[PDB]
C-alpha cells in the first residue's frame, strides 16, 4: 500500500520533469518562429 | 521499389489475409509450394512489393501473422498456401484476449508486442524503400481491436512518414457474434481516427447482402466473403505492380481522397460481380462497369450513399480501356448526381487505369469513396456503446484490469466529435 | 479457550482486508500523462523537422534573390 | 539541447558550402 | 488449453460417470485407455498409448466410488483420483463442511496441485455437485474457497444440480441450499444451475419417457458439457473459449447464474422423420418447455445469451435465426443490451452414445443464457427456508456439530441481498 | 575399479542376500555363478568387473565378505537358492551369538574372528587389480553389526587407511523399536563410526515402513520388502562404474563434492520413483516430478524433516535415458523452490551424475520396469536432531546404571561410555555451529 505510494512519488517527480520539458519546448518553438519570420521577411525585403 | 509490409491481426484479420495471399499468389503466378509457375514475365517484373526471394526461387510473402491463440495459426498452416509463409514470423501467445480490450491492449500486448515490433522491424529494414504498411483486422473483436490499435500506435510512433492502410471489419449490429462489439469498436476507433492514415471500412451485413443478391449464392461460407474482400485488397495495390496509362500510387490516392486530416474512413466496392448463370447473358463494357460500380446496393458497407454525400470518389480500372471514355463516364455521373457531390470540390472523382486485369476477367474496376454517410454507421455504434455504458454493464471486466472510466468517456467524446465534422461538412 | 481462539481468528481476519484503488487510479492516470509526455516529445520532433524545412527553403530563397 | 544542434549542423554545412562556392 | 473436472458427492460423481464415458467414445479411446491431439484438454498421455482423464472423483461414503472402481472403467482412472472418505456427511451441511471435511479436503487440494502441475496451459476448473444434500454442499463450499484462495485467478465453472420445488428427495434442502449459495455466490465465477423437475419434464415431453431414472438425466447433462467444451477440443468457423464465454456473459460481478438448454433433444423415431435446421432449432432451444431449470423465462427479461452449434452449420443461417428470434415480441431482452447474442459454431456432429435413446443428428444447439427470470427461484427457496426456520426445526444437528444460530441469519440476509440485486438490475 | 562388500550382522547379511540377487540379475548372471549360454547380454564383458571375477570357465564369484557370529542366517544363505554362486569360504560364521552386547561383539568373541576375516579380505584385495573402496552394510542396534563392525572398521583403517569407505548403517526409529538396549550399542558404535568410515549413509526401519505404506501400497511390509529397495538404492549409487555414463561419478566424487569438512559426513538418502504396477502406467515419470518427490520430506530413508536444517550439499544420480537439459532445469527449479533453504556459503551444491542404464526389475517384486530413476544423497544438517534425540534416550538409561553390568562384565569399562557420550556431544556442537 505504501510501495505504490513510492511509485506515485516517482511519478510526481516525472511530472515535474515533464513540466520542465514543456517549458523548454515552448521556448525553442517560440524562438524558432520569431527568428524564422524575421529572417524570411528580411530576405523578401532586401532583394526588391 | 515501392513497398508494403502486411500484418494480419486476430482471427478475422488472419483469415482475410490468408485468402488475400492465396489470391495475390494466383495473380502473380506461383504454386503453393512457393516456386514460380506462370505464363508471362510481367508477373514477376515487380513482385518485390509483397514478396521476398529465398535460395532456390522459393518466394515468401512479406507478411506477419499475429494472434493470441495457436488455433488460428494452426488453421492457416493447415489450409492450402500455408507453406509459402515464413515460419519465423508466426508470432502468437497462448492465453488469448477473450474479447477483452484490456487483455489486448494492456495485458497480452504488454509482452507480445515487443516481439511483433521486432519482427516488423526485421521486415521493414529487410527492404530498401518502404512506401507503406498494411494491416487486416476487425474492430468488433478483442484481440484484433486492442492489439491492432496498439500495433498501429507503435508503428505510427516509430515510422512517422510511412503511412498505413488498415482494413477494418466494423461491427454492424445487424450481424451479432459477440455482446461487447460496441465497447471494442468505439475504443478502437478512438485511436484509429488519429494514428492510422487510411481505413477501409468493411462489414458482414453488406457482404451478406451482396452474396445474397448480386452473386445469386445459396449457401455462401466465410471463404466467399474473404474472396470478395481480397478483390479490393489486391486492387488497391495494382498500380504499384503493373504498368498503367495513368498510375495511382497509394499516396496519390491519399492526397486525391483525404480532404481533411481527420477524415480517412473510406467505403469500397468491386466490379464486375456476376453469377455463373448471368455472366454469359451480360456483356462487359466500361459504362456497364461504371453503372454497376456506383450502384448503392453494391458498396460493402452499411451506409447507403443516398443518405450521404460523396466528398471525393476514386476509381481504379484494370484492363485495356479508353481514358476519354472513363473521364466521360465520371463527368456524366458527377453531372447527373449533382446533389450528392460536394459543391466546393469540383470534379470530386479521380480516375486511374492499369494495363493488367485480374486473372480471368478482361476488364475490372475498384471503387473507393470518402462519403459522409458513414456518420450514420458510426452513430449506430456510438449509441449502442452509450446504451450499455449508461447502466455500467460488462464494465468491471475492464476496470479491474487498470482501465479507468476516463478512457471510455474520452472515446465517446472523440466518436462524437468525429461525426460532428461529418455533419458539418455534409 | 477454543472459543477465544476462534474469536481472535475471526477478528484478525476481518481486519486483514480501498484507498489503494484510488491511489492506483492516480498511478494509471499519470501513466496517461506521461503518454502525453511522449506526445510532447513527438511535437518537438515535428517542430525540429519544420525548422529544417524552413532553413532549407529560406536558404534557397536567398540564393534565388541573389540570382535575380 | 543536442536535438537543436543537428539542425544547427545542417545550417552550418549549407553556409559552409555557400562560402566555399563564393571563395 | 485445459480444464480439470472435479466431482463431489454422488450426484456429481455419477454425472461425471456419464460424462467420461461420453468423452472416451467421442475421442475414440477405449475403456481401459488406449487408441486403436484433441483429447489434450481432458485426457493426458501417460506412458505409451495410455491416456488418463484430468478428473478427480471425491465423496465421503465409499460405496459410490467403489461403483466406479468395480465398473467397466476400472483401468481408466488413476487409481488414486477416486478418493473415498470413511463416514458419510449424512446430508448435514455442518458435518460435511467442518467435522469430516478437514481430513480429506487437504488431500483433494494436494491432488489438484499435481494435476495442475502435469497440465501446462490450464484454462481452469469444472466442478460438479448438488446444493441440496450435505456432502456436495459443505465440501463444495469449502473446496471452492480453498481453490479461490490458492489459485484465485482461475475460472471455476460450477455445474450445480439445484433442487427443484415440488420434486425433492431430501428434507433439509432449504437449509443446505442457502448454506451453499452463500459461498457459491462469491467464490465461483459461472454457476450453471440444473433442476431435476425441469429435466424430468423435458424427458417426459421430448423423449416420451414416463419413468426417467437418473441415468438418462446424467447422459443429458453430459451432452450439454460436451457441447460446451467442443469449441476447445475441436475447431470451428466461429469458436468460443472460457474467457470468451465468461467475460461476454457476466454483466456485473454478482450476477452469474446460467439457464441451460439443448436441441434437438429428439428420439430416433421422431428424428428420422422431422426435419432439422438452424432457423427452427434456435427457437426450439428458447422455448420454456426445453429449459433445464424449473424457471419461467417469460417473467424475466433476458440479459445475455450464448449459442453453440455443433455439426455442419454455416455462419449465415445462425445470423438469420438470431434475427428471426429477436423479431419475436414474446421474449424481451434487457433494455441496455442492444445486442445480446454470442454465437459459436463447430465442425463436429454430436456422437450418439450407445445405451441411450438420444438421436444421431447432423447438428445441435446448446444454449446458455443469463436472464433475470431466476429471481423467483431464489425467492421461493428462501420462502421454504423461512417455513422451516420459523420454529428452529432441525437446527439442533447443526448446533451440535458446531454451527451457531446466527450464521443462518447472515446467510439468509445474503440471499435477500442477492434478490435485491436481481430486482435492481431488472429495473 | 572393483568394489568389495562387507556385510556384518544378521541385518547386513540379509541385505546382502537381497542385494546380490539384484546384482546377479543386472549382470545377467544365473543364480549359480554362470551366464546363460545364449546371448542374453545387455552389453559388455566388464560391467560385472566391480562385483565378480571369471575363473577359468564362466564361474563368477562375488566380492563379498558375509561375516557374522551366530550361525543361523549364514547357513540359511548356505542352504538357500544361492549355493553355487557364493564362495564357500567368504561366508564366515562364528560360534555363538553377540546378544545385543557391544562388549561380546567387540572384545570377547570379535577378537578371534576379525583376524580370520582379515585374511580373506587381504586375499580378495590382492586378487583385485584396481580396488576402489569399501562398502559396509550393518546395524548399529545389534551386537555383531555394531561391535564386530566397529572392530573391523578400526582394524581396516589401521591397515589400508587411504581407501574410501561407504557405511550404510541402520539406526533405531524415534518411536518404533525392537531391541530394548539399542541406545547403548548405537552410541558405542557411533563413536567408532565417526572418525573411521569416510562417508556414512543412514537408514531407518520405520522410515522405510512408512514409504512402503504410502507409496508401494503395502499395509503389512517386512524386512524382505525394505531390503529390496535398499538394494535398489545401492545399485543406483554404484551404477556409474558399471555402465557407460554420459555424466558419471566414480566413488570418489561423493567424498570430493559432498564432504566439505572431514568431521561432517552424515547423509540423508532418497530414491524416486517408488511406484508399483497399479499406478505406474497411470502416472507420468518425468525428471521434474521424480526430482520433486526426491526432495520432498516424505520420501527419505532417514526419519527426519530437512526443514529444521539447511541442505549443505547434494548429489543426484540419474539412471535410464535422461537428457541433461531437463535435470539442469529441474535443479534450477529446486534452487527457486522456497521451503528448502541452503547455507549461504555454498552457491553451487548440486552434483548431477547421469548414466545410460535403466533401473532393473526383479521377478516377484513390487517396483515395475521404468524409464528413469533418481537417487538423492544430501549432506544436510538435520541429522544433528537425530543424534540429539538418540542421546536424550541414552541419558535416561545411563542415569540409573541399567543394563550396564551386562556390558561391563567384559572388557568394556565406563570410560568409553563417557567418551562416546562426549563424542556425540561434540558432534552436536559441530552441527549447530555450522548453523547459519
Ligand atoms: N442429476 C442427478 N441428481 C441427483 C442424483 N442423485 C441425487 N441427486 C440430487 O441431489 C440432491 C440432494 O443431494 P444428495 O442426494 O443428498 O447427494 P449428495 O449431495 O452428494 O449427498 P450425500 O449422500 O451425502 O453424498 C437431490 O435433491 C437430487 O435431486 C443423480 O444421480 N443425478
Ligand atoms: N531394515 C532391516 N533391519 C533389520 C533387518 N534385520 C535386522 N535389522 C535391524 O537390526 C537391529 C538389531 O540388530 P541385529 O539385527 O540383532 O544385528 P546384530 O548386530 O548382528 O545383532 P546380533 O544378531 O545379536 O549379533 C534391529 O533393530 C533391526 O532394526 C532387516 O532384515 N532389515
Ligand atoms: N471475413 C471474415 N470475417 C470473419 C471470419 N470469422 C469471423 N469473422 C467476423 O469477425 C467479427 C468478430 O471478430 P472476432 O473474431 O470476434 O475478433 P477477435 O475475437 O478479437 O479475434 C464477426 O462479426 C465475424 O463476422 C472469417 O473467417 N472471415
Ligand atoms: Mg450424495
Ligand atoms: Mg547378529
Amino acid at each position: 500500500r505504501e510501495a505504490l505510494q513510492r511509485e506515485g512519488d516517482d511519478l510526481d517527480g516525472r511530472i515535474r520533469v515533464a513540466e520542465k520539458e514543456v517549458a523548454a519546448l515552448e521556448a525553442t518553438l517560440a524562438q524558432l518562429m520569431a527568428v524564422n519570420t524575421n529572417f524570411a521577411a528580411s530576405y523578401k525585403k532586401v532583394g526588391s | 521499389m515501392r513497398e508494403i509490409v502486411h500484418i494480419q491481426g486476430g482471427q478475422c484479420g488472419n483469415q482475410i489475409g490468408a485468402k488475400f495471399w492465396e489470391v495475390v499468389s494466383d495473380e502473380h503466378g506461383i504454386d503453393p509450394t512457393g516456386t514460380y509457375h506462370g505464363d508471362s514475365d510481367l508477373q514477376l517484373e515487380r513482385i518485390n512489393v509483397y514478396f521476398n526471394e529465398a535460395t532456390g526461387g522459393r518466394y515468401v510473402p512479406r507478411a506477419i501473422l499475429m494472434d493470441l491463440e495457436p488455433g488460428t495459426m494452426d488453421s492457416v498452416r493447415s489450409g492450402p498456401y500455408g507453406q509459402i509463409f515464413r515460419p519465423d514470423n508466426f508470432v502468437f501467445g497462448q492465453t488469448g484476449a477473450g474479447n477483452n480490450w484490456a487483455k489486448g491492449h494492456y495485458t497480452e500486448g504488454a509482452e507480445l508486442i515487443d516481439s511483433v515490433l521486432d519482427v516488423v522491424r526485421k521486415e521493414a529494414e529487410s527492404c530498401d524503400c518502404l512506401q507503406g504498411f498494411q494491416v487486416c483486422h476487425s474492430l468488433g473483436g478483442g484481440t484484433g481491436s486492442g492489439m491492432g490499435t496498439l500495433l498501429i500506435s507503435k508503428i505510427r510512433e516509430e515510422y512517422p512518414d510511412r503511412m498505413m492502410l488498415t482494413f477494418s471489419v466494423v461491427p454492424s449490429p445487424k450481424v451479432s457474434d459477440t455482446v461487447v462489439e460496441p465497447y471494442n469498436a468505439t475504443l478502437s476507433v478512438h485511436q484509429l481516427v488519429e494514428n492510422a492514415d487510411e481505413c477501409m471500412v468493411l462489414d458482414n451485413e453488406a457482404l451478406y447482402d451482396i452474396c445474397f443478391r448480386t452473386l445469386k449464392l445459396t449457401t455462401p461460407t466465410f471463404g466467399d466473403l474473404n474472396h470478395l474482400i481480397s478483390a479490393v485488397m489486391s486492387g488497391i495495390t495494382c498500380c504499384l505492380r503493373f504498368p498503367g496509362q495513368l498510375n495511382a500510387d497509394l499516396r496519390k490516392l491519399a492526397v486525391n481522397l483525404i480532404p481533411f486530416p481527420r477524415l480517412h474512413f473510406f467505403m469500397v466496392g468491386f466490379t464486375p460481380l456476376t453469377s455463373r448463370g448471368s455472366q454469359q447473358y451480360r456483356a462487359l463494357t466500361v459504362p456497364e462497369l461504371t453503372q454497376q460500380m456506383w450502384d448503392a446496393k453494391n458498396m460493402m458497407c452499411a451506409a447507403d450513399p443516398r443518405h450521404g454525400r460523396y466528398l471525393t470518389a476514386s476509381a481504379l480500372f484494370r484492363g485495356r480501356m479508353s481514358t476519354k471514355e472513363v473521364d466521360e463516364q465520371m463527368l456524366n455521373v458527377q453531372n447527373k448526381n449533382s446533389s450528392y457531390f460536394v459543391e466546393w470540390i469540383p470534379n470530386n472523382v479521380k480516375s486511374s487505369v492499369c494495363d493488367i486485369p485480374p486473372k480471368g476477367l478482361k476488364m475490372s474496376a475498384t471503387f473507393i469513396g470518402n462519403s459522409t454517410a458513414i456518420q450514420e454507421m458510426f452513430k449506430r455504434v456510438s449509441e449502442q456503446f452509450t446504451a450499455m455504458f449508461r447502466r455500467k454493464a460488462f464494465l468491471h471486466w475492464y476496470t479491474g484490469e487498470g482501465m479507468d472510466e476516463m478512457e471510455f468517456t474520452e472515446a465517446e467524446s472523440n466518436m462524437n466529435d468525429l461525426v460532428s465534422e461529418y455533419q458539418q461538412y455534409q | 479457550l477454543w472459543e477465544r481462539k476462534i474469536q481472535l481468528e475471526k477478528e484478525m481476519q476481518e481486519v486483514l482486508d480501498d484507498v489503494v484503488a484510488e491511489m492506483k487510479k492516480e498511478i494509471h492516470r499519470m501513466t496517461l500523462r506521461h503518454t502525453e509526455l511522449m506526445r510532447l516529445q513527438e511535437k518537438l520532433v515535428s517542430d525540429m523537422e519544420k525548422a529544417l524545412t524552413k532553413r532549407e527553403i529560406i536558404s534557397v530563397k536567398g540564393r534565388a534573390t541573389a540570382a535575380k | 539541447h543536442p536535438l537543436l544542434r543537428r539542425a544547427q549542423e545542417a545550417l552550418k554545412v549549407q553556409f559552409e558550402a555557400n562560402r566555399t562556392r563564393l571563395q | 488449453r485445459e480444464v480439470i473436472s472435479i466431482h463431489i458427492g454422488q450426484a456429481g460423481i455419477q454425472v461425471g460417470n456419464a460424462c467420461w464415458e461420453l468423452y472416451c467414445l467421442e475421442h475414440g479411446i477405449q475403456p481401459d485407455g488406449q487408441m486403436p491431439d484433441a483429447f489434450n484438454t481432458f485426457f493426458s498421455e501417460t506412458g505409451a498409448g495410455k491416456h488418463v482423464p484430468r478428473c478427480i472423483f471425491l465423496d465421503l461414503e465409499p460405496t459410490v466410488v467403489d461403483e466406479v472402481r468395480t465398473g467397466t472403467y476400472r483401468q481408466l482412472f488413476h487409481p488414486e483420483q477416486l478418493i473415498s472418505g470413511k463416514e458419510d456427511a449424512a446430508n448435514n451441511f455442518a458435518r460435511g463442511h467442518y467435522t469430516i471435511g478437514k481430513e480429506i479436503v487437504d488431500l483433494a487440494l494436494d491432488r489438484i496441485r499435481k494435476l495442475a502441475d502435469n497440465c501446462t496451459g490450464l484454462q481452469g476448473f469444472l466442478v460438479f455437485n448438488a446444493v441440496g444434500g450435505g456432502t456436495g454442499s459443505g465440501l463444495g463450499s469449502l473446496l471452492l474457497e480453498r481453490l479461490s484462495v490458492d489459485y484465485g485467478k482461475k475460472s471455476k465453472l460450477g455445474f450445480t444440480v439445484y433442487p427443484s420445488p415440488q420434486v425433492s428427495t431430501a428434507v433439509v434442502e432449504p437449509y443446505n441450499s442457502v448454506l451453499s449459495t452463500h459461498s457459491l455466490l462469491e467464490h465461483t465465477d459461472v454457476a450453471v444451475m440444473l433442476d431435476n423437475e425441469a429435466i424430468y419434464d423435458i424427458c417426459r415431453r421430448s423423449l416420451d419417457i414416463e419413468r426417467p431414472t437418473y441415468t438418462n438425466l446424467n447422459r443429458l447433462i453430459a451432452q450439454v458439457i460436451s457441447s460446451l467444451t467442443a469449441s476447445l477440443r475441436f475447431d470451428g468457423a466461429l469458436n468460443v473459449d472460457i474467457t470468451e464465454f465468461q467475460t461476454n456473459l457476466v454483466p456485473y460481478p454478482r450476477i452469474h447464474f446460467m439457464l441451460s438448454s439443448y436441441a434437438p433433444i429428439i428420439s430416433a423415431e421422431k428424428a428420422y422423420h422431422e426435419q432439422l435446421s438452424v432457423a427452427e432449432i434456435t427457437n426450439a432451444a428458447f422455448e420454456p418447455a426445453s429449459m433445464m431449470v424449473k424457471c419461467d423465462p417469460r417473467h424475466g427479461k433476458y440479459m445475455a445469451c450464448c449459442l453453440m452449434y455443433r455439426g455442419d452449420v454455416v455462419p449465415k443461417d445462425v445470423n438469420a435465426s438470431v434475427a428471426t428470434i429477436k423479431t419475436k415480441r414474446t421474449i424481451q431482452f434487457v433494455d441496455w443490451c442492444p445486442t445480446g447474442f454470442k454465437c459459436g459454431i463447430n465442425y463436429q456432429p454430436p456422437t450418439v452414445v450407445p445405451g441411450g435413446d438420444l438421436a444421431k443428428v447432423q447438428r445441435a444447439v446448446c444454449m446458455i443464457s443469463n436472464s433475470t427470470a431466476i429471481g423467483e427461484i431464489f425467492s421461493r427457496l428462501d420462502h421454504k427456508f423461512d417455513l422451516m426456520y420459523a420454529k428452529r426445526a432441525f437446527v439442533h444437528w447443526y448446533v451440535g456439530e458446531g454451527m451457531e444460530e446466527g450464521e443462518f441469519s447472515e446467510a439468509r440476509e445474503d440471499l435477500a441481498a442477492l434478490e435485491k440485486d436481481f430486482e435492481e438490475v431488472g429495473a
